[PDB]
């Protein structure tokens, strides 16, 4: 299976900072990566459609980039409600495995 | 083949006065790709020559703006605005249009 | 920006990032050229420019006749 | 390779259809009546079609004004040479028009400058009843508009010469397009005659169109200007959107990817847009090189790919291919080649147009025969 | 700055052969060529022959043809001119002038400092 | 330089087995185009081929006696072994070890016999 | 599709054969001597051939009469501008002749106006030793005569330039001709991958010739002007008269009709002369429409045909084909499609060039294997 | 009159009523153009029309030389 | 027939690579600066390439010298007609250059006289840094150099128009070449439908190149002038030298000769260089004739060959082929045709691209199934 | 001298004796044409030759603009 | 097999004469003929490489020509050492058979 793990596990940031979560795959895949944001006690929500294209119905501040092994999610203009866990999903080949997630924390 | 005659064989000059050197050609210098290629060189005594004018009325880089070319077709003339101590030497016009390239008689300029 | 990918598994490469300009239908326009109704030239002068005009009109009429043959 | 799957559509059908209507008596009179006051008016013909008709040259007026006082008299006044040279310049366009029509038997392609100058072509582009984006695309790329156009001789009678120019209509704009390149994938064993090969036959352009993928099997026909792909839907296939799934899983069950098989392991190279695919086999020596640094890479037997960064020429055997120096990012998806999963004793290597499903069911039938 | 540094003065006997070197510095030598010109004392300047470092083409003046042969060694950025069977009237200074790499209009933009080859009894 | 020297017995009793060893130097048997074989010549008669080993391991013989003549090669030992059984009085001939090269270009595939060994004489006598 | 069955005949063989004879020593003198008194005479060459030789331009006479007094003297008299421009017009034909020969590497096709003007072409085309009907046909359709002709550079020496024009000879007139159009006939079951297809490969022109039928497999090469079909026998097959039996009984035993098979059920349309054949399959939506009334017909899955009456455009998927508006009567023959008679479990779908007999014997062999 | 017939049984249509014009053989004719034997032009006048004539003769001679190369 | 085995190399890749570099900011300034004093200089670009740049037309000098005093003033002095006609003569080359670039969208082939005159082409082809033998070959055959060259529009800015001509480099000279012609070999039994056929698919040119044989499957692309064969290695295969063995023993084990099989016994003829191969089958009547003596030979059923000596035309059925009258010695090699060695009951006749080894192993598998 | 050989056993014929001219690589040369920097013509004369010059300059400028479009 | 026999068996010539040895095949073959010269008591040597091309390392006086059924070897400028037996070899098809040879004799 194509395993994906995120290098920053418990990064902390304040309002107005820039947060970049790096998700690395075991092998080269072109896009076919999805980003989910899960609030505590709530269902996750899709934010990133594929590499560099946004899901409709989410704030435009989020942006994506990356192809090959490393995918990065750029967050501009953090808000207090953005405290959540972000997950990386690869879909280039079955089965679809999920990463361990990034437990973002606010100062 | 072509031959050029550089008419002013001797150049007695007075400081601050301008001097003109002309060399006629036996044929038209217009190449099929239509530029006239005649160049003027300056040779100091005991030193290597250096190009001054690369095409007619065109000034080479690093050459002072005092030297200026003029003419077209078969009559070409180099005009020096002012003569100084560092202008003593001999000058050659050269045509690149036809094989073989030829040079003038090597006229000498002397301060009176 | 054009990005290209090579797949070693199938020995094939996709070059993606292009924008389409596919022709789906046709637009037909009628172009007209008005031609003169000259029947015959009655000039008998021997001037060279009149001969040139006659030659040009002759090849013009030959071109018109050839298009009528077509 | 899939060029034989197209349907034989007559490209000049619309132009000759308009041309046939103009041959009827009274239609040319209606064309003359409609253009009697203006250079350009839409004429309603017998068929019910409404076609914009334009007049581009009037030699009748020039002749009837300037030549009739000179050559239509007994005592001809001597014309100036300026009149003669102006006559030559004005009549030269008609001479080249008639020459092109005579050589091409009344159907010319592409539309030359003599059929329609670029000013008149741009005016007719802007005068079409189409969207502004289509007009912008057509006006910025008039060369492919010329190459995808026909000029059909229609009538010459009642002092009127008429030919129908047939401009393309680009009904699809800015949908994503991708080109699939394919090279033969073969085994690499040292024995000369035991090699088997596999080549995907669906190489060519793909462009999205109304929820389906327009597959153009003949890549050479589609023109490319910068980032834009100019294609023709007449020589295209319509395919379901499952055709995209072949480029990530060739063994998917939703759509059978089309391949051909053989046993002729030839060393060949396919110059892609941003790199080169080299398939070096047998005892052939294949290398990729830089124009200044010399040989920088040597390819082992099998299917391999080299980017255009650094590389300027590629040599495969005695044949030298130059790589495209387009700027862009290239990727290499490592993976096991699919040809290694097949049993060489039962591999069907006699197909010129097959699919993964056909090859798999033929292998299954061969195993059932055993 | 581009300069053409030449060899030193040479004194030889009549009937022998010379080799004159014109080292070039400051530019890619394979993109241009060198034309040698003879300048006898008290005499004008005469073009001898053109050789290109790009394609190796050669051209010689009709008065000099046969006796003249140029070899260019681009690996050392120096161009040699060999004059076999010197006569008495060949005592001169030899200047190297840069030229285009193909048959085209002459430039003569850069000139070497010279090489005085004198033959005397 | 190419050298080709034959060595073996010169007198062999009839109906037994005759063997020859050819020693070669200056060339490798695995070099493309190189092949080695045997051409025999009875006295007062014409030449006749026996069989050839090639660089790529191919092998054939003259069909008239192909069931009787067999040649084995040993590149590591730098030797070529010729075997022939059922010695007939007609088989008395001068056996020549021979080097071969192929005319590769021009559209031909012609195996000529350029270098010939000095040859050894074998006499079938009672 | 059967274009690979033709034999490779050299079209320019006659022209280059005549050209080689003119290179022989002394033949130029014979050409000059025979045309010495007249503009056109038949010459006897070394090979024994008798070829009509014609003189189409004499710049030597113009130059030696008008320009030699001007430019071949020291004190040149100033020529008039009329002389200069007349020289330009007369020499322009030779300049275009040399330009076409240099670009085309000494063999040009089609014969341009500069190679042979229309008046000289008509004179030479009337001067052939042929029947009056051949002259009438060949003179009424000179454009296809140009498109089926070659101009071969032969010699330039002894003040004589010669090139051998190679006009076609139409040895067969007014035998009936018919064009066979074919579209893939496929099953219509809802499962995507169970479909099988069948396409007759013998599409192309047919024309009678002395008790046999000349089959032209490449339909695009044959020119059509109105009711007349201009073809070339060199790229044609000769077939027995039993080939007409395929259009009334494809399972006839006298002649095996040629078909190809596959399983790629693609939606395609073939625009015929008086209608359109549409083969809509899968989930594709195919319709035929009138330019004024909009959509007038919707095609169900299978092979269907739409007449030229009323219909002006036809759409199959994302591809739009225009129908030919030629006047004529169209007939629909109802019948069960032949593809329904085949067992899908044993149908051989790997043939690129087969016949009904080959497919039937392969099905019989497959049943014998069971 | 052209008549067309469609066969639903074989999904093919024949368009019949045409008349043949098939080329069976070739007719080869030798076309000659007589060229002037001009060696060289010795005119040295500087008139513009003389220059035009010299240019036209030069391109004519270049065309003749190029045909001789062929 | 083996044209599908080539790799898709972009011919214009080098020219468009040089063109893309010239689009970069500052490169045109470097081109102007390097060409400032001379008409030809080698310029080192950003990519590291060093390309010889030449100036072929300077309309700027002509306009700025002659027309600025005339048309760039209020009180225009009346120009002479000589100036006008000289301006048209000089500008005609640029008008044809722009017209060709408009019609062909900036990539033209062959290189016309307007792209490069023959004098400038000869000068530039002598100025290449290549061997003297290559220069002699190129200078003696400049027309094929034109036919194998491209002219690519690059830039128009800063008063500079630039297009990159792409001359070929002939890296192989005077190696022996031979062309293989093939005709269908079929049985001759009287029953119509029992015939089987065999055709070698490897027809085309062969030329030695560095210890291997360059096989050119498309014979029509390779140009032939007299004894010299001008080919392109881009559309060629590299093959081992065992490919020569097919012409003396088709059943050799070193190299499997490539053939196709069918059952369509058509009477066809293949005009070779020095003769004609006629394969007359069925009830067809095939004859070879002399232009003066009439019919001189009648061919029986099978594969037969006739020399070019005496024979001037050859007729096979209703089509007539003319034989090449080239001088040369022709040899007929008697032998049993290979098609008679096959069992008709098990012969596989469904291969479009096969080999002797493939057919033999298929026959062996069919016998094993029995 | 070209010699041709026919093989009855394989129904094929080889024509040998030719000499190769195989193109192995490409040579790219940059060709330049210098164009005038004319902005606009301010002449208002009604002379026919001035009109001809204006027409030729107009088609020249149209050609330059068209190349700029490409 | 394709047998080759030489018509002149015991031709005699002197120094300065021209000698033409004709080897005829049983059927038409294009080249694929080799010529060997065998001195008495010595191994033979290759002289003719293929039809109309010389082997390297032999005197240039020898010349070959022939294609089809009849092949001829032309010797110009005979020397006293040329006394030897000449053999023609057929190689177009296996097996490779040798001719009976020409026992050239000197006067």
């Amino acid at each position: 299976d194509i395993r994906v793990t995120q290098s920053p596990s418990s990064l902390s940031a304040s309002v107005g900072d820039r947060v970049t979560i790096t998700c690395r795959a075991s092998q080269t895949i072109a896009s076919y990566v999805n980003w989910y944001q899960q609030k505590p006690g709530r269902a996750p929500e899709l934010l990133i459609y594929a590499a560099s294209i946004l899901q409709s119905g989410v704030p435009s501040r989020f942006s994506g980039r990356g192809s090959g092994t490393d995918f990065t999610l750029t967050i501009n203009g953090l808000q207090p409600e953005d405290f959540a866990t972000y997950y990386c999903q690869q879909s280039y080949s079955s089965p679809w495995t999920f990463g361990q997630g990034t437990k973002v924390e606010i100062k | 083949d072509v031959v050029m005659t550089q008419s002013p064989l001797s150049l007695p000059v007075t400081l601050g006065q301008p001097a003109s050197i002309s060399c006629r050609s036996s044929q038209s210098l217009v190449y099929s790709d239509g530029d006239t290629y005649l160049s003027w060189f300056q040779q100091r005594p005991g030193q290597s020559p250096r190009r001054l004018i690369y095409k007619v009325s065109n000034r080479d880089s690093g050459v002072p703006d005092r030297f200026s070319g003029s003419g077209s077709g078969t009559d070409f003339t180099l005009k020096i605005s002012r003569v100084e101590a560092e202008d003593v030497g001999v000058y050659y016009c050269m045509q690149g249009t036809h094989w073989p390239p030829a040079f003038g008689q090597g006229t000498k300029v002397e301060i009176k | 920006n054009i990005t290209e990918e090579f797949y070693q598994s199938t020995c094939s490469a996709v070059s993606k990032g292009y924008l389409s300009a596919l022709r789906t239908g046709w637009y037909t326009s009628v172009i007209t050229i008005e031609l003169s109704n000259i029947k015959e030239i009655k000039c008998n002068g021997t001037d060279a420019k009149v001969k040139l005009i006659k030659q040009e009109l002759d090849k013009y009429k030959n071109a018109v006749t050839e298009l009528q043959l077509l | 390779f899939l060029g034989f799957l197209l349907g034989v559509g007559s490209a000049i059908a619309s132009g000759v259809a308009v041309s046939k209507v103009l041959h009827l008596e009274g239609e040319v009179n209606k064309i003359k009546s409609a253009l009697l006051s203006t250079n350009k008016a839409v004429v309603s013909l017998s068929n019910g079609v409404s076609v914009l008709t334009s007049k581009v040259l009037d030699l009748k007026n020039y002749i009837d004004k300037q030549l009739l006082p000179i050559v239509n008299k007994q005592s001809c006044s001597i014309p100036n040479i300026e009149t003669v040279i102006e006559f030559q310049q004005k009549n030269n366009r008609l001479l080249e028009i008639t020459r092109e029509f005579s050589v091409n038997a009344g159907v010319t392609t592409p539309v030359s400058t003599y059929m329609l100058t670029n000013s008149e072509l741009l005016s007719l582009i802007n005068d079409m009843p189409i969207t502004n984006d289509q007009k912008k695309l057509m006006s910025n790329n008039v060369q492919i508009v010329r190459q995808q156009s026909y000029s059909i001789m229609s009538i010459i009678k009642e002092e009127v010469l008429a030919y129908v120019v047939q401009l393309p209509l680009y009904g699809v704009i800015d949908t994503p397009c991708w080109k699939l390149h394919t090279s033969p994938l073969c085994t690499t064993n040292t024995k000369e005659g035991s090699n088997i090969c596999l080549t995907r036959t669906d190489r060519g352009w793909y462009c999205d169109n109304a929820g389906s993928v327009s597959f153009f099997p003949q890549a050479e026909t589609c023109k490319v200007q910068s980032n834009r792909v100019f294609c023709d839907t007449m020589n295209s296939l319509t395919l379901p959107s499952e055709v995209n799934l072949c480029n990530v899983d060739i063994f998917n069950p939703k759509y059978d990817c089309k391949i051909m098989t053989s046993k002729t392991d030839v060393s060949s190279s396919v110059i892609t847009s941003l790199g080169a695919i080299v398939s070096c086999y047998g005892k052939t020596k294949c290398t990729a090189s830089n124009k200044n640094r010399g040989i920088i890479k040597t390819f082992s037997n099998g299917c391999d790919y080299v980017s255009n960064k650094g590389v300027d020429t590629v040599s495969v055997g005695n044949t030298l291919y130059y790589v495209n120096k387009q700027e862009g990012k290239s990727l290499y998806v490592k993976g096991e080649p699919i040809i290694n999963f097949y049993d060489p004793l039962v591999f069907p290597s006699d197909e010129f147009d097959a699919s993964i499903s056909q090859v798999n069911e033929k292998i299954n039938q061969s195993l059932a025969f055993i | 700055q581009v300069q053409l540094v030449q060899s030193g003065a040479e004194v030889k006997k009549p009937g022998a052969s010379v080799k004159v070197s014109c080292k070039a510095s400051g530019y890619s030598f394979s993109s241009f060529g060198v034309s040698w010109v003879r300048q006898a004392p008290g005499q004008g300047l005469e073009w001898l022959g053109w050789i290109s470092a790009y394609n190796g083409n050669t051209d010689y003046a009709q008065k000099v043809q046969g006796r003249l042969t140029m070899t260019t060694d681009t690996s050392t950025n120096t161009a040699y001119m060999e004059l076999r069977n010197l006569r008495s009237d060949d005592t001169a200074v030899y200047y190297c002038a840069r030229d285009p790499p193909a048959s085209a209009a002459a430039m003569f933009d850069y000139w070497g400092q010279g090489t005085l080859v004198t033959v005397s009894s | 330089q190419v050298q080709l020297v034959e060595s073996g017995p010169t007198l062999v009793k009839p109906t037994q087995t005759l063997t020859l060893t050819c020693s070669f130097s200056g060339f490798s048997l695995s070099t493309r185009g190189v092949g080695v074989g045997w051409v025999r010549q009875p006295p007062g008669k014409a030449l006749e081929c026996l069989g050839f080993t090639y660089w790529d391991g191919d092998e054939y013989y003259s069909p008239s006696l192909r069931n009787r003549v067999t040649i084995s090669k040993d590149t590591s030992k730098n030797q070529v072994v010729l075997t022939l059984t059922n010695m007939d009085p007609v088989d008395t001939a001068t056996y020549f070890c021979v080097h071969s090269d192929l005319y590769d270009r021009g559209g031909y595939y012609l195996y000529y016999f350029d270098y010939w060994g000095q040859g050894t004489l074998v006499t079938v006598s009672s």
